[PDB]
């Protein structure tokens, strides 16, 4: 994370805690008849955030892989699911029926570009996008 | 050890009856809880009644003992028992004379355990039975002072049963006046004062105190315990909240006053700050008591004693004030009103002037910067008035050939010198006006003002000559009326004085220096009394921060007035408030936590907490740092706690000053210049020893000014044999030269440091106790804060004056003398309940009077127990009096 | 109870925490400061630090050389035993540079950036000298004309030296004190040094001589030295018997050390150099014991008794010591007086410390006459045999 970004949260938290502690510590109220302590210390911390795992995955070796059986479906031209590869059954899922896309070609189903016949039926819409030519 | 034993007749078997209840009783603890309820009442008082005999045998057989370790935790088990259903739910009559022993089994805890918490804990508990018992507590008491069996222990403990009262769960008047407080207070310096501080049981006290002068006398020594209740109450300022105290220092005037001893009055009074409580101190006095004592004298000493700042009798809000007061209190009006004015302490003065002859070296050496210099120098040998008065009357050789600022100075230093005169200081200033430039004319009225002072009691007064001077139109003229006006009076709330000043004070800004110590003037008219305020001083200062501050002389002068100014309680501060509250800047934020102490009449929880959230070290060019060195200090909080407080807080005021010096490069240079008025201000315990360690390193460092600063403190003791140390430290001061400019820094510290045989150093605080307050000694303070010193900043310099009136001996009743008294010496310290400190004579002889000076002379005391009297004024000539009260007119002691 | 309980163990707690802070401000290791004469005195040190003068190593100049390199050259020897030529800096200002001082070199590069102060051979001998303390005359027995006469020689010349220029009489150098002990010649000699207001620098015979023979030449010499360069010097060379003895050897040691002493306080006094700006006080209860040189004047120019007093100066012994103490003025304290005369000032105060044995056994705050009558015939009898007077009064 960007060392700017952090830098603002860093100072913030630094500001109130000194500030604080210094009128918190040399006020007297101990002697006096309002006693709420003649020293009071003034500590904040901050935390960073840790590696997010929303909903369990598996784990083996350094991971070439990485599975769950309860599937979520995401995006063609949006791989956010950052792929290991040799997973075969996860691309597709296990082939599927509920999309445009009907496979007529079973199990082939690459990590890489899987179109196969989008005629079979249909179930949602597919704009064409001129792009990649464009970038050509 | 054996078990129950107060259920046994013989009174032996007592002693192990109190140890008992740590196993258990077997009788005693099941008749009081669960055989009162559970069987009839006419039945248990068979069992009740030879149990209450002894019970109450064993209260003073218990006192004859000595354990309070295996006594105290066995009795206080036994305690619970009686509380359940033996307070007052047995019977109607037998549990009030059965309260009686109970309140025994309390005492030991209440006394064993000395703290303020386990004092609170223990008065709640005892209270709710004070009022069951309703009167059995008194006669307790008066049996422990006849001792049965008792022959210890129930000195201390007795005391705290008087303890017990404070709280007042339920007691109304069943027991909050009057209770035997007398012998209690006789025997027990220590318990009683805090118990009598809180309760305001000391009114009844000036009923009883005809009676209680009796065994002050020389039966036993109750002049210590009323010593003592002072102590506790300045004190206690810290440890309950300035509101919730302001009202316990107000009843402790009340009472001090009316009782004959006002040494403790006049301390309280003086830390109000109101017009009210000055005129009552005569009045009060007289009417209690109904013969004539020392108590009608004491309402003008007590005017005397007390020491404020400047011109003779100080504060003289009060002496404008008795004008009409020494008329009611009538011990004669002719001679009253001769002493009480004055013309008797400045007479005094005068035949002092013969012995005390010049001890330094004068110069009037003509023509140059020379000139200038050793106008400055005259003041200063003496550092008040001795005898200059030859060389001043010849006015020819100094003044007139003086040249620019240095005709000013000279000319505005000439008042102080001339101050204890009634006249013939008077001629030459009337001479100097006529004469040369406008610069001689406009110092010479500011001279006029304090030479007049001599004599007052509206007998030629200071202010019909100011009022026409007033007009003039040069701000150096302007400056010497204003200014002698705030120095002469040093407090006033007449009319014509508060008028005077209203449309005056036009200046925010000027070249002359001098112009800015015209706010310090006005609010110097302020102190000792309660506000009607001249707007002017209020309305200029905030301006004048933003305006200029560049100067820091001119700079310190316009807030400090304007806090001054406010002090004091009144309506008239609200309307203008709102006039200053309109603007608000970071300049005026300051000056307003200087108010908030103002307001209030005087504070020192409030001040404390603010001296922690402070302005202190702090600047963002030098626009935080015009309040911030004088708060640092902390003088008027150290003197302000008990003279036992002051001590320790001494200690944290050096400690402070080195603090402020780490932090800024600059600030440094100035708290080396702070010290010498710190410790001139605060009548240190550290008083001989640290001035003169610093003064040594600093002739090998370069700044000669530290030199000069530190000189006004480290002049001590006047020649009696401290002719060797004076000489000492002259000769290092003389032999340094370098230039001119550094030779004037020198050749004042040099003359300073030197004083004439048998004169005195400064004070500020009363001469019995370390509280006092001046408001003269900041504009020195002010003006050497800066590098080097110039012709201008050394006329601010040349005054010192708040010092003593010559007598410190034989204020007396019939006397008034310069005279000398018999006195005894004593190495002896025993005491810790006194003023200041004063030890007992052994009555065995030595020369004659205690010393004249500013210290020293405080073991050596009056001997008035041939005369077989008690003083009231403690023996001290710091600036205290050795005079005693009798019953009779006039004290009938020896005279030698 | 509770409320203290709490604020002790939270105070210490403090302490602790506040550990970083006790350190730099109050001292005791890690900046020993508190920024108002520090900040000024460290300020001066580091310009000098910076160029070559620290670390100084002290050295001295053993010789003023021109050869090698530049003209002014001298040979330094350090106090490792290896001399070095150095040069000479104006970098900073040479101010008491003398052949045979002390001077400093640096160690980075040897050169004299500044020397040391003047004859400071010896630090031993200085830190031990008490500088001219105030004591009261009421503790100085007696009135006495015993005590007057050794003031003019002292005081007189010192305090103006005005009078004696004016009539052309050379100014005291010299006073002899001798008499036997217990009549305050330590005692007299410290007042009137404070009464002129001189430096005052009290050593003792003893000190003077130390172990190799030679070592005491450098201790003495030194000494002289330093008195002559200050402004006004009185040393008082105290207490000498046997430490100041007559030339003689006897082939094991000898009077060897002791004579080293004393024939290197003639060596710079007369020399062919005259005493400098040093005036010489003596004590000896032993003249018996002196070498002939020391005896005549140039340095003892006056020879006054303050032995045992008169019978009239006892009393006035008597009145003194009554001041300091809170006893009885209805005491005679003439009575006391006569009732043990031939005693020195020692022995009368003794008496008054007696008085007050009996007294504090019966409980009494306060001496009594009884105690007191008592005190003196004890004395009178006892003490007289122990006594140190008819031994010393011999030689006298």
């Amino acid at each position: 994370e960007v060392p700017k970004e952090k830098e603002k949260e860093k100072v913030s938290t630094a500001v109130l805690s000194i500030t604080a502690k210094a009128k918190k510590k040399e006020k007297e109220k101990e002697k006096k008849e309002e006693e709420k302590m003649e020293v009071d210390e003034a500590e904040k911390k901050e935390e960073k955030e840790k590696k997010k795992e929303p909903e369990p995955n598996f784990q083996l070796l350094d991971n070439p892989a990485r599975v769950m059986p309860a599937q979520l479906k995401v995006l063609s031209m949006t791989e956010t699911c950052r792929y290991q590869p040799f997973k075969p059954l996860s691309i597709g899922g296990i082939i599927i029926l509920k999309d445009t896309s009907e496979d007529i070609e079973e199990l082939v189903e690459p990590v890489a570009a899987h179109g196969p016949k989008i005629e079979e039926e249909e179930q949602e819409p597919e704009p064409p996008e001129p792009f990649e030519y464009i970038d050509d | 050890m054996e078990e129950g034993g107060r259920d046994k007749t013989p009174v032996q078997s007592q002693q192990p009856s109190a140890t008992a209840p740590s196993g258990a009783d077997e009788k005693s603890s099941g008749k009081e809880r669960r055989d009162a309820g559970e069987k009839d009442k006419e039945q248990e008082l068979s069992e009740e009644d030879k149990q209450l005999q002894d019970e109450l045998e064993m209260l003073v057989e218990r006192l004859g003992e000595k354990d309070t370790s295996l006594y105290r935790p066995a009795l206080e088990e036994l305690r619970r028992q009686i509380r359940s259903s033996t307070t007052s739910m047995t019977s109607v009559p037998k549990p009030l004379k059965f309260l009686r022993p109970h309140y025994g089994k309390l005492k030991e805890i209440y006394e064993n355990m000395a703290p303020g918490e386990n004092k609170c804990f223990a008065a709640d508990i005892i209270s709710v039975l004070a009022m069951t018992m309703s009167g059995e507590r008194e006669c307790l008491k008066y049996r422990l002072v006849g001792s049965q069996e008792e022959l210890a222990s129930w000195g201390h403990e007795y005391v705290r049963h008087l303890a017990g009262e404070v709280a007042k769960e339920w007691q109304e008047l069943d027991d909050a006046e009057k209770a035997q407080r007398e012998p209690l207070l006789t025997l027990v310096k220590e318990i009683v004062p805090y118990n009598m501080a809180h309760n305001a049981e000391h009114e009844a006290c000036d009923l009883l105190m005809e009676i209680e002068q009796v065994d002050m006398l020389e039966k036993d020594i109750d002049e210590n315990a009323y010593s003592k209740v002072c102590l506790y109450l300045t004190s206690c300022v810290n440890y309950v909240p300035e509101p919730e105290n302001s009202a316990l220092l107000r009843c402790a005037l009340g009472v001090f006053r009316k009782f004959s001893r006002f040494p403790e009055a006049l301390r309280l009074a003086l830390m109000l700050n109101d017009m009210e409580l000055v005129e009552d101190i005569f009045t009060s006095c007289k009417d209690v008591v109904v013969q004539k004592q020392m108590a009608f004298m004491l309402g003008r000493h007590g005017v005397f004693l007390e020491l404020s700042e400047d011109v003779e009798e100080y504060e003289d809000l009060t002496e404008i004030m008795s004008n009409v007061q020494l008329n009611s209190n009538f011990l004669a009006l002719a001679r009253e009103l001769d002493i009480m004015e004055p013309k008797v302490p400045d007479d005094i003065y005068k035949t002092h002037l013969e012995n005390n002859r010049f001890g330094g070296s004068g110069s009037q050496v003509d023509s140059a910067r020379m000139n200038l210099a050793s106008s400055f120098v005259n003041g200063f040998v003496n550092a008040a008035f001795g005898q200059d008065k030859l060389l001043t009357d010849d006015g020819n050789k100094w003044l007139y050939k003086n040249k620019d600022h240095g005709m000013l100075s000279a000319a505005a230093s000439l008042g102080m010198i001339l101050l204890w005169d009634v006249d013939g200081g008077l001629t030459q200033i009337d001479k100097y006006l006529y004469s040369s430039e406008d610069y001689i004319k406009s110092g010479a009225l500011l001279a006029c003002g304090i030479v007049n002072s001599g004599v007052r009691n509206e007998c030629d007064p200071a202010l019909a000559l100011l009022s026409d001077y007033v007009l003039h139109n040069s701000n150096t003229m302007r400056l010497g009326s204003i200014f002698g006006l705030g120095l002469a009076y040093a407090g006033s709330n007449r009319e014509d004085v508060l008028t005077l000043l209203l449309p005056v004070m036009g200046d925010s800004k000027s070249s002359m220096e001098v112009a800015g110590v015209t706010a310090l003037a006005c609010g110097m008219i302020a102190v000792g009394s309660c506000n009607g305020d001249v707007t002017s001083t209020i309305l200029q200062t905030i301006m004048e921060k933003s305006e200029t501050e560049l100067k820091d002389t001119y700079a310190r002068w316009l807030p400090l007035g304007l806090g001054l100014n406010h002090l004091g309680k009144g309506e008239a501060i609200e309307a203008i408030l709102a006039a200053l509250e309109v603007v608000s800047e970071p300049f005026r934020s300051f000056a307003n936590t200087l108010v908030d102490v103002c307001a209030y009449a005087g504070s020192g929880n409030v001040l404390k907490v603010q001296q922690l959230l402070h302005i202190c070290s702090e600047h963002f060019d030098s626009k935080e740092k015009e309040e911030d060195k004088d708060k640092k200090e902390k003088k008027d909080k150290d003197k302000k706690e008990a003279p036992a407080d002051m001590g320790a807080h001494q200690g944290v005021a050096v400690l402070g000053i080195a603090l402020i010096a780490m932090g800024e490069e600059i600030g440094a240079e100035m708290a080396l210049r702070t010290f010498g008025h710190l410790l001139r201000y605060g009548e240190p315990t550290l008083r001989r020893a640290v001035p003169l360690a610093l003064a040594l390193i600093s002739v090998s460092n370069p700044r000669l000014n530290i030199l000069d600063t530190l000189s006004k403190f480290s002049h001590d003791a006047d020649p009696e044999v401290s002719y060797n140390s004076i000489f000492a430290m002259g000769m290092v001061g003389s032999g340094t030269n370098n230039a001119r400019l550094a030779a004037m820094l020198r050749q004042l510290a040099q003359y300073h440091a030197k004083d004439p045989n048998n004169l005195f150093m400064v004070r500020l605080a009363q001469g019995l106790t370390h509280l006092g307050k001046g408001t003269l000694t900041l504009c020195p303070y002010h003006s050497d804060r800066q590098l080097m010193s110039q012709v201008a900043v050394a006329g601010l310099l040349t005054v010192l004056v708040s010092f003593l009136d010559v007598r410190n001996i034989i204020l007396g009743k019939s006397h008034y003398v310069l005279y000398g008294l018999v006195a005894a010496m004593q190495p002896r310290m025993l005491v810790t309940f006194d003023e200041e400190l004063r030890p007992l004579p052994v009555s065995v002889r030595v020369g004659q009077a205690v010393d004249v000076v500013g210290q020293a002379g405080k073991p050596k005391t009056i001997t008035g127990f041939q005369t077989h009297t008690t003083p009231v004024l403690l023996a001290h000539g710091e600036r205290a009096e050795l005079a005693t009260e009798e019953f009779l007119p006039v004290t009938p002691i020896l005279e030698g | 109870q509770s409320t203290y309980s709490r604020q002790i163990k939270q105070v210490e707690d403090d302490i602790q925490q506040l550990l970083k802070k006790i350190n730099e401000l109050t001292g005791i290791k890690e900046s020993d400061t508190g920024l108002a004469p520090p900040a000024l005195w460290d300020l001066a040190a580091d310009k000098q630090t910076l160029q070559s003068e620290q670390p100084l190593q002290v050295a001295r100049c053993t010789k003023i050389i021109n050869a090698d390199s530049e003209d002014p050259k001298y040979i330094i020897n350090v106090k490792q035993f290896a001399k070095f030529v150095v040069d000479l800096s104006d970098q900073v200002a040479p101010t008491d540079i003398e052949e045979g001082m002390r001077v400093g070199v640096d160690r980075n590069k040897y050169q004299i950036h500044i020397p040391l102060p003047p004859k400071i051979d010896p630090t031993v001998t200085m830190m031990q000298v008490e500088e001219k303390p105030d004591v009261t005359y009421s503790d100085v027995g007696g009135c006495k004309e015993q005590i007057e006469k050794l003031r003019e020689v002292v005081e007189t010349p010192l305090l103006h030296p005005e009078r004696f220029v004016n009539l052309g009489i050379e100014p005291p150098k010299g006073v002899l004190l001798f008499g036997p002990p217990g009549t305050g010649k330590t005692l007299c000699a410290r007042a009137v040094a404070n009464r002129t207001d001189a430096c005052f620098i009290p050593v003792i015979g003893s000190e003077l001589v130390q172990k190799y023979v030679g070592e005491g030449a450098r201790m003495v010499r030194e000494l002289f030295e330093m008195a002559r360069t200050k402004k006004a010097c009185l040393i008082f060379f105290d207490e000498i018997d046997a430490i100041g003895g007559a030339r003689f050897d006897d082939g094991a040691g000898g009077d060897n050390e002791v004579q080293r002493t004393m024939l290197e306080l003639i060596n710079q006094l007369d020399g062919f150099d005259p005493r400098g700006n040093i005036k010489v006080l003596m004590a000896t209860n032993r003249p018996d014991t002196l070498d002939p040189a020391l005896m005549r004047p140039g340095r003892l120019d006056r020879k006054i008794e303050f032995s045992l007093p008169d019978l009239e100066g006892r009393t006035h012994i008597f009145k003194i010591h009554a001041r300091s103490m809170s006893v009885e003025r209805d005491i005679r304290f003439e009575l006391l007086a006569r009732l043990c005369p031939n005693s020195t000032g020692a022995e009368i105060r003794s008496v008054c410390t007696e008085a007050g044995m009996f007294a504090i056994r019966a409980r009494r705050k306060i001496a009594t006459e009884k105690d007191f009558l008592e005190a003196v015939n004890k004395v009178i009898k006892s003490y007289a045999k122990f006594s140190a007077t008819p031994r010393y009064m011999t030689y006298n």
